[PDB]
């Protein structure tokens, strides 16, 4: 029972938008309008480290458990993103689609 | 696709709704069925298989 | 415009509900009238003209369900609501309805609790088609509802005003036979029955490992 | 509130060293209950003092029945006076008792979910099998039942002496949800 | 991790130039290049067969099946603790299955599980208590009866406005929470009479007798509810009219002491009555009992006349012993069979 | 073969329903058609043939 989670946005001296992080949004998905280059991940990803352990029923160390994984834009020539959405499958997970 | 009960003509997801979403443009099968549950036989209507 | 029951509006599709609510309550009084009415294929052969005491190829198996489809074609057909199934917590739990005491029967109850002290086993037949748990339970209920009605009959410890000697016979009256050597004569007779098939039993024994033995012989 | 806790109902058996037979004391006796296929030993039922004699076929015996202790012990002996008709030796030893069972009347609504979610840590309750709050104390190792009428029962408890000091230590957690 | 001169321990994969090197920013040494992608038997049987178990039922009450995986789990250390043994395999997984419904917090209410195997709920919750003790699972969440509702609108084919039927519900929904209506009473009841209230406020669609089909609980224990509703405390501004924005608490009274008005320094240790006090009462004589002696008790013994009288209606009722004796006598015929 | 297995019970025999086991099979029939036109293989028995 551990989710998947868009928290991004880190900072540095004074300022929250390091090279890499001009176009990640306040909600994690990359906002739409902006180019985006080599680098400049545009979906902050992070799953938890505890994948396949056995479920301890208590309720004990839970707070810092994300090792970072997001999705990086390669290619040789700057682009832009058209639109995002985000929605539900058949069985209920969060979908998210992202057009360049 | 449509019922033998309430007798509408469907109850559906658009297909470009589906499209997006990774799910299977469908509509259900339905079948009537008669049977010996115990004391006697009854019908039963509409059944879903799939 | 009071919560319960308003006729106000569209209301799609009402009939099915409406007919099931009819029928499960003339479903309940048909039970009741049960409660009224409870208180009160060889093998075969021909001859032929070409072959003789032939016997009928088909006839040496059997099918097994035309006997059984004879009565499933004679048994009433319904066509199934799929409201009148519904199920709650009282579903598929043991327990039913007591039929509630009356009175009379008290005279009956009174009396056999009069005779004895509590005695559950022999009391239950009395009342023929009631079983000994409820009967148990109707002991427990009165301890709060009469109290002091119960608490006459431990204190009479003496045989009662005598008009117990017609049921003393009543009783006694049904299928009249001395139980306490009618038990004991045919049980007699179950252990001669069973004395004589051990004896067909070690005869059958003696005589085969004679015959077996002229066997080893040649 | 000095109330004070009542309570319904005792266990206490002992060993009977002597061996039974089930045909010579239920058959002329006055309790007589005896359906083999049913059950495999007797029940006797005197309803003075109001408690009941359940015995077995090995000769084991154990009481229930009684609200007081000693309640419980004069007919203790009593009912080994029947067994005193047959000639039988009725070695009774170790009148040990293993459950008394309390209930108390507190007399004022409570919420239950509050503890449910503060002390959720040891005990918990589900509302759909039984509308009451099962609650467990490992200091005495006991359990109880409460409810949301105030009334709170309490069983499980070998010595009588355990219900007692219980039964006040649970009254802070109780007291603690006034519904603010 | 730690470079070779100056130690770093920050190392960053550069990929503008399609080498994909390991380097560390402060002297600019590679780590490493060329980097080198990569293109009991019984035991194992009877939960393979307890797979498709969970596999089975997981498809018929349609649940998500990242419950499932999750719930076996649940089975497979239980399995160790030696709670499967003896007790019915068809029960053990509807229990374990249903512990993954909670801790997921879905619409999915027990009795759905008795209802397709044919059984008595009080069963199936049976074996639930006795398990949830044995594993100790200390943390689990209320069944909040808010979920149950707007699952309970797509089954009960009202009118295409069901975003409005549900709003109005849940604000019902929580004025039925401050309230005290359900506090040890059923979360299927009075989620169940909600739904009632704010149906007939704008449809008629509510018979008594649909939202049972799909609540599953009997009609005469929902009239209660609209009753209990009613003359609690200012329920009759509401029940004809006022649009239904009141924000108030009014008065707590759960009906649980109401039945009872209708009937109508700590403390010191050694100040109640003891236990020892009792057991000196009557000496303890494991021999003797003729001091606790009676008249009535001592008169308790059978009637003499009427003993082969009574046990002529004692052996006319039984036939148990009889069917036990020739089995008894089967017991040495079998002995040279 | 979902049948036999419970009416081999003596004491279930009489009131016993056998629809409420037919939503376990239901989604063969889906998941076999869905996979049939996903991956372009088919899987005959009566042919038997790919
Ligand atoms: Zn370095």
């Amino acid at each position: 029972h551990t989710q998947d989670i868009i928290g991004g946005m880190r900072v540095d001296e004074n300022g929250d938008p390091i090279w890499q992080h001009q176009s990640l949004g306040p909600d994690g998905l990359g906002e739409v309008g902006m180019k985006v280059q080599s680098g400049q991940i545009y979906i902050n990803k992070s799953v938890p480290t505890n994948s396949a352990d056995a479920p301890n029923p208590n309720n004990v160390n839970v707070q810092t458990q994300y090792r970072e994984a997001p999705v990086i834009y390669r290619g040789p020539e700057p682009s832009h993103i058209d639109q995002v959405m985000m929605s539900v499958s058949d069985n209920d997970q969060a979908l998210i689609k992202v057009l360049l | 696709g449509k019922k033998s009960s309430s007798s509408t003509k469907d109850y559906l997801t658009p297909p470009h709704e589906c499209r997006l979403r990774d799910m299977t443009y469908s509509a259900p099968i339905y079948v009537d069925i008669e049977y010996t549950r115990g004391r006697n036989i009854i019908m039963h209507k509409d059944v879903e298989i799939g | 415009c009071k919560p319960n029951f308003p006729i106000g509006q569209i209301s799609e599709n009402f009939e099915k509900s409406k007919m099931a609510k009819k029928a499960k309550l003339e479903k309940r009084r048909h039970l009741r009238e049960l409660r009224m009415r409870a208180r009160q294929t060889a093998i075969q052969l021909k001859l032929n003209p070409d072959g003789t005491m032939a016997i009928d190829e088909e006839t040496m198996v059997v099918d097994r369900h035309k006997n059984a489809s004879i009565e499933n074609e004679y048994k009433e057909k319904v066509d199934e609501n799929p409201f009148a199934n519904l199920y709650n917590y009282g579903s598929y739990g043991r327990g039913s309805y007591t039929d509630p005491w009356t009175v009379e029967e008290m005279i009956k109850f009174y009396k056999a609790l009069s005779m004895w002290g509590t005695d559950f086993n022999l009391i239950s037949q009395l009342y023929p088609y009631r079983s000994r748990k409820q009967v148990k339970a109707k002991f427990v209920n009165e301890e709060k509802k009469r109290p002091i009605l119960i608490e006459l009959a431990l204190r009479s410890k003496l045989p009662p005003n005598f008009d117990e000697y017609c049921c003393e016979i009543k009783k006694n009256i049904g299928t009249v036979a001395d139980f306490n050597e009618k038990l004991i004569e045919l049980q007699n007779e179950h252990k001669h029955h069973m004395k004589e098939i051990e004896e067909a039993k070690n005869t059958a024994k003696e005589e085969d490992q004679t015959a077996q033995r002229l066997n080893d012989a040649n | 509130s000095g109330i004070v806790p009542t309570l319904q109902n005792i266990v206490a058996t002992v060993t009977l060293g002597c061996r039974l037979d089930l045909k010579t004391v239920a058959l002329h006796a006055r309790n007589a209950e005896y359906n083999p296929k049913r059950f495999a030993a007797v029940i006797m039922r005197i309803r003075e003092p109001k408690t009941t004699a359940l015995i077995f076929a090995s000769g084991k015996m154990v009481v229930t029945g009684a609200k007081s202790e000693d309640d419980s012990k004069l007919a203790s002996r009593k009912y080994a006076r029947i067994i005193q008709k047959i000639g039988f030796a009725a070695k009774f030893t170790d009148f040990k008792i293993q459950n008394i069972v309390g209930s108390c009347d507190v007399k004022f609504p409570i919420r239950l979910e509050g503890l449910a979610f503060s002390h959720g840590t040891f005990s918990s309750y589900e509302p759909e099998l039984f509308p009451g709050l099962i609650y467990r104390m490992v200091k005495p190792k006991i359990v109880l039942l409460i409810f949301v009428s105030g009334k709170i029962v309490l069983t499980g408890a070998k010595q009588r002496e355990e219900i007692y000091q219980a039964f006040e230590a649970i009254y802070p957690v109780l007291s603690e949800f006034r519904k603010m | 991790p730690v470079c070779k001169n100056c130690h770093g321990t920050e190392f960053e994969r550069d990929l503008s130039n399609a080498n994909n090197d390991l380097v560390c920013k402060a002297c600019g040494v590679v780590s490493e290049d060329n980097p080198i992608v990569s293109e009991l038997e019984s035991r194992e049987a009877t939960l393979n067969n307890a797979r498709r178990k969970l596999r089975a039922v997981s498809y018929a009450l349609h649940i998500p099946e990242y419950i499932t995986d999750a719930a076996f789990q649940w089975y497979k250390l239980a399995l160790a603790n030696n709670f499967v043994q003896g007790r019915r395999s068809q029960n053990v997984i509807a229990s374990c299955l249903y512990v993954a419904c909670r801790k997921e917090k879905t619409h999915h209410m027990l009795i759905d599980f008795s209802s397709r195997l044919q059984v008595s709920v009080y069963s199936i919750g049976a074996t639930f208590l006795k398990m949830v003790k044995k594993l100790h699972i200390t943390e689990l969440p209320l069944a909040d009866p808010s979920l149950f509702i707007q699952h309970f609108a797509e089954k009960l084919d009202l009118a295409d406005k069901k975003i409005k039927v549900v709003k109005d519900a849940v604000k019902l929904a929580q004025r039925m929470s401050k309230d005290w209506m359900f506090e040890g009473r059923r979360p299927a009841g009075i989620a169940g009479a909600c739904i009632l209230l704010a149906c007939r406020m704008n449809n008629l669609r509510r018979t008594h007798t649909e939202i049972v089909a799909v609540s599953h609980v009997a009609e005469e224990t929902l009239q209660q509810r609209l009753n209990e509703f009613k003359n609690t405390k200012a329920a009759k501004l509401s029940v004809q009219k006022f649009r239904e924005n009141d924000v108030e608490d009014g008065e707590a009274r759960p009906p649980s002491f109401v039945k009872n008005r209708k009937k109508e320094c700590p403390r010191n240790l050694h100040l109640l009555p003891t236990t020892d006090t009792y057991l000196s009462k009557v000496s303890d004589d494991p021999d003797n009992l003729e001091d606790v002696d009676d008249e009535e008790l001592n008169a308790h013994l059978l009637n003499e006349e009427a003993s082969k009288l009574k046990e002529r209606i004692w052996i006319g009722l039984n036939a148990d012993f009889l069917l036990e004796q020739e089995s008894k006598r089967l017991k040495q015929e079998a002995d040279i069979a | 073969l979902s049948i036999d297995k419970v009416l081999k019970k003596p004491n279930r025999a009489m009131e016993y329903d056998a629809l409420l086991s037919i939503n376990v099979h239901s989604n063969n029939i889906t998941s076999g058609l869905n996979r049939a036109i996903s991956t372009g293989n088919w899987s005959l028995k009566r042919f038997k043939m790919e």
